[PDB]
DNA sequence: ATCGGATGTATATATCTGACACGTGCCTGGAGACTAGGGAGTAATCCCCTTGGCGGTTAAAACGCGGGGGACAGCGCGTACGTGCGTTTAAGCGGTGCTAGAGCTGTCTACGACCAATTGAGCGGCCTCGGCACCGGGATTCTCGA
DNA sequence: TCGAGAATCCCGGTGCCGAGGCCGCTCAATTGGTCGTAGACAGCTCTAGCACCGCTTAAACGCACGTACGCGCTGTCCCCCGCGTTTTAACCGCCAAGGGGATTACTCCCTAGTCTCCAGGCACGTGTCAGATATATACATCCGAT
């Protein structure tokens, strides 16, 4: 008889989890090379130091929590529990992202 | 030696742990991408402007100097690095 | 569109000069070449009890070869059904291919060995170099012209050699978006000029042009003609091969049980035909002068009918 | 004749001397004033001892001495007027101070 | 190359509101950066305010105004009486 | 027999009127009074310029047209067209304002 | 020579009309009071800071210039005036 | 002993001389460039003459000679790369431009 | 007190662009507060670019960076080809 | 879906102004000419940090696989709110009136600028040790079918 | 609804590198003077803001009332959570080359600073016409009877 959570259940012990760590929540190297290809987009042989990649990614880092935060609320507004892009996008016109 | 279509190198599961952190107990699929479209957007105004400061600056790469005054110039300043 | 319940055990299928015989290599060792004009069989062959993991028509549609899974590679012919040449070495074979241009040499790809071309006529064989000496899974296939052989490694780099020489005529690591290394899943052509493929294990099949390979020769910066994948499922492809006219190319979604026919110049996605969803597809083709394509899901074989606008509107 | 700092004679820890040619070098003034700087490290000591003794508390409240960011940003988190002072700000490694909505419990 | 910061006086302080606690030289960093964004917003404002008033000369008044207007409530009412405080006690000698 | 509009369109068309208008919808000395008895707080006897309190009053009506736009997005958002407290508190809290 | 009590110098017509130009179809009562609130809380930011200028300014009024840099350094800049 | 003003050398419609004096007296740097003001002066005259044109098209669609307040907010609000540059900006008697949601249309 | 402005350069660069319209003294005086702000946001930018790099004469291309980075796309581009053009036509006296 | 009707809104014309175009005399800030100094540009060198690559591990991403539960649509309802009509209130104009305080000018002084002479606070660099990261395990505590 | 079971708290032990105390070694802070001037202060002006009157009237308060949209409940159903396996490529540790970063030493071309001069800009009048306001009209639009 294998056992099985209810839904959220372990998304919310996860949650709690993360929200007491502190480690980033992505894969440093992919994102290194995201942002050397994005930033491609400006000149070649662009180098980076590291520490400023890491701190780069992280003030995203925060900020994609921030969005997240506010997508939450409103979706908690709308009387629902599940984030739909619509309410991302709702968040970014409010805080006069577009 | 020349980087390109590496946009997934953000993964579902690393924006689902991401909303985690943000609080988030269910996300529907159509979030993902769409999110990285937003992420990269974010990074098309900041990098733009770190590279400026290096275009003024006559250097070749991008100091940590160099991003946190593109994040202070649009608002989101950060600390740890000056 | 079709299948083939008369035929069963399949494990491979190739199409002849014509395209009108099907070489089924049968999970009981026995070749069955059925026709596609009568909808029968042509021929059976019990070659072997090994299951056949590749064959390979002649350029006139009359020699073929069988690779068992006992190690052993094997020439017959059509209609006598005797065995012209059988032949065992170590390193079971993945692929094997005839000449486009000469009946006696065969190129042959072991697991643990370099690609090897061996001779029809007598006891000669080439073994084909190797760039990073390591691959330990290697590809190859010869050119359209008969002239080149593109050799794939395990870690994206491709070696381009003369058919006859051995060469380096073109040499290139091919890059995998992220800047890595990726292990070459097929290098396949097509019937007409030099357009060609390469299906990697990066789910990215690349449509390349051999004029341009050719061109750069060493340390050369090719990028393909086309960028094929699926960017709403990221299937990793069991075998990528053109159209029967080329323009189009057809990729066999293996996990999900699908074809996926996109076009050459523009790349556009023609269409998908999504077959069955319990079966295991394992092979595909396209009849090179008809637009039949030939399916083999799960030891089956399987038809699509491109039927044109006609038979129920004229 | 011996030299005693201006932070010595202001009774402060910050250094006065180093926050007025800051003050000179950074073009806000044609010349600045005698008591600006002296003032100005005063607000500045002052603002870091309440950061600090926040973060502190956070730390000793986390059973550790090292104080890392993470307490820095609970502290920071933790007080509304030092919050609307740093609002738009972004701390490092700071994450977010444990929060879940109302809705989000089961029941 | 000389670097100056002020690692060494968020030390002491630390020390004069915390004796035995430590502190992380990431977390230190931060301080330092936070002490300079600080320090430069307050000086903005002082500028801005005293050309706004067609002065030149930034002293302990402009600083004073500057640090109500940024600092809000409670935390700009201790901010002005340690300021306060202090320039008594360097005026006095 | 008396005629009447259906709810709504009277209020679309004074929507579309006050759209293309642009003199201020605030009574002059009422804000006024209210900004006096406002700054009562800091200092007694503090005269105003006129033209800075219009600027001033007109200055925050725009913040009010911006907050109710806000407010509107949310409410629609919501499935819903009336506005109500709570859409307001969540737009003030988004825009960071608390 | 004292004012008092006139928060309700905003009226609930006048409101009515300002979300009207905001778009606002429908309306619910517990919201006007509410506004007045918030509008009253917005003053006491720029208000203040206004007064402030003119607290160093030495005067005893406020100038336009006054409001508009008390906008101005709340990220709610205002032309018009200077 | 030839006289020409330095807006004429640059071919603008901007004091060059008070811009310059502007920086200089404006505390900025310790000292300016001779080609800085011409370059900010000529900078501010394209942002004028850019904002100033969508103005008097605004401004002649009413059928106004003079152009109003208004027609400055449609100006600013129907660009999009104007818009960008004062979104956080407001305009004496600007308004907002025409805009109803489209849930809000009648149905 | 002659309290200066921009108002006559607005006139004569609306007259050589519309010559037919006018403008009234809200508009010229908002276009006026528009190009304070505009100037201050480029002369902030320039010397805060001036002290990231350490140097004390803003020059013309401090001014191309901080045009760069405040203008969005096409604007900054047209502009900063109007800057050269200008610049190129006042260095060629 | 349609037509008659009421209501509201766009238009032309009158015409009436007051803000606006501009013409003027005068001021002073900007252009000319010249001199000093030294921030910025150039070059040459040293080197730290970057990019690059390879191999082993596995934590993690990808895929798939049930299944329960929130999203959503529909339905009913009733309460709150637009809407029109009144009655009532201060809002707006303008008008005069008083003068408190902006606003300007003129000092004359105390206050940094600045330069030079002096030197310990502070900082790169060096040991060094213990708070803390990691871990093994065992008790502890939340959850899910009875 | 009480145990079963899985995830967390915590306790103790291991080992390390960052935090911290300490050391020469500057150079930036301090101290003493001299200079030129920023503004504090006094004093005079006028004007713009403040206050009350009264007058007309558009606008606000309140009511009645239909009515429609928020809200609450049902039911379905997709779809995303949850957890297993299977893949991979992130990571980490290490080694390599060099390439731009950073510094230092010259060198001067550029700009601050000063005095001279006048000329564009600005305060201030002065006609004057673009648009603000009223009126009658003509049309576009919502809405109920059919």
């Amino acid at each position: 008889k294998p056992h099985r959570y209810r839904p959220g259940t372990v998304a919310l012990r996860e949650i709690r989890r993360y929200q007491k760590s502190t480690e980033l929540l992505i894969r440093k190297l992919p994102f290194q090379r995201l942002v050397r290809e994005i930033a491609q987009d400006f000149k070649t042989d662009l180098r980076f130091q590291s520490s400023a990649v890491m701190a780069l990614q992280e003030a995203s880092e925060a900020y994609l929590v921030a969005l997240f935060e506010d997508t939450n609320l409103c979706a908690i507004h709308a009387k629902r529990v599940t984030i739909m892009p619509k309410d991302i996008q709702l968040a970014r016109r409010i805080r006069g992202e577009r | 030696k020349v980087l390109r279509d590496n946009i997934q190198g953000i993964t579902k599961p690393a924006i689902r742990r991401l909303a985690r952190r943000g609080g988030v107990k269910r996300i529907s699929g159509l979030i993902y991408e769409e999110t990285r479209g937003v992420l990269k957007v974010f990074l098309e105004n900041v990098i733009r402007d770190a590279v400026t400061y290096t275009e003024h600056a006559k250097r070749k790469t991008v100091t940590a100097m160099d991003v946190v005054y593109a994040l202070k110039r649009q608002g989101r300043t950060l600390y740890g690095f000056g | 569109d079709g299948t083939l319940d008369c035929i069963s055990m399949a494990l491979t299928c190739t199409f002849n000069r014509w395209g009108t015989l099907l070489a089924v290599g049968c999970n009981d060792g026995r070749i069955v070449i059925w026709d596609f004009l009568t909808r029968g069989i042509a021929k059976i062959i019990s070659a072997h009890i090994h299951p056949v993991c590749s064959l390979c028509w002649s350029r006139d549609g009359h020699k073929l070869v069988s690779a068992s899974t006992d190690n052993i590679v094997s020439q017959w012919d059509v209609l006598s059904g005797d065995c012209d040449q059988r032949f065992r070495f170590p390193s079971p074979i993945l692929k094997v291919q005839y000449h486009p241009r000469d009946q006696n040499k065969v190129l042959v790809c072991p697991m643990k060995s370099a690609p090897v071309m061996l001779t029809l006529s007598d006891s000669k064989h080439v073994v084909l170099p190797v760039d990073d000496d390591s691959d330990l899974n290697v590809v190859a296939s010869f050119d359209r012209r008969g002239e080149y052989i593109y050799t794939g490694n395990a870690k994206g780099k491709i070696l381009v050699l003369k058919t006859d020489s051995q060469d380096l005529v073109a040499s290139f690591r091919v890059t995998t978006g992220t800047s890595n290394t990726t292990a070459i899943k097929s290098i396949e052509f097509a019937r007409k000029g030099s357009c060609f493929l390469i299906n990697t294990a990066d789910r990215i099949i690349r449509v390349y042009d051999g004029r341009e390979i050719l061109t750069c020769g060493r340390d050369g910066e090719p990028e393909p003609m086309q960028k094929l994948q699926d960017l709403v499922n990221r299937t990793p492809w069991k075998k990528c091969c053109f159209s029967g006219d080329g323009e189009y190319i057809v990729a066999g979604s293996a996990r999900q049980h699908a074809l996926y026919i996109w076009e050459k110049s523009i790349g556009n996605l023609v269409k998908i035909l999504h077959g069955t969803r319990g079966e295991l597809l394992l092979d595909v083709a396209w009849h090179p002068v008809r637009p039949i394509i030939a399916s083999i899901s799960s030891g089956v074989v399987s038809i699509w009918a491109q039927n044109q606008v006609e038979n129920w509107s004229a | 004749a011996k030299a005693k700092t201006r932070s010595s004679r202001a009774g402060l820890q910050f250094p006065v001397g180093r926050v007025h040619r800051l003050l000179r070098k950074g073009n806000y003034a044609e010349r600045v004033g005698a008591g600006a700087p002296v003032y100005l490290a005063a607000v500045l000591e002052y603002l870091t001892a309440e950061i600090l003794e926040l973060a502190g508390n956070a730390a000793r409240d986390n059973k550790k001495t090292r104080i890392i960011p993470r307490h820095l940003q609970l502290a920071v988190r933790n007080d509304e007027e030092l919050n609307k002072l740093l609002g738009r700000v972004t701390i490092a490694q700071g994450g977010v101070l444990p929060n879940i909505q109302s809705v989000l419990l089961p029941k | 190359t000389r670097k100056e910061s002020y690692a060494i006086y968020v030390y002491k302080v630390l020390k004069q509101v915390h004796p035995d606690t430590g502190i992380s030289s990431k977390a230190m960093s931060i301080m330092n950066s936070f002490v300079n964004d600080v320090f430069e917003r307050i000086a903005g404002e002082a500028s801005r305010l005293a050309h706004y008033n067609k002065r030149s000369t930034i002293t302990s008044r402009e600083i004073q105004t500057a640090v109500r207007l940024l600092l809000p409530g409670e935390l700009a009412k201790h901010a002005v009486s340690e300021g306060t405080k202090a320039v008594t006690k360097y005026t006095s000698a």
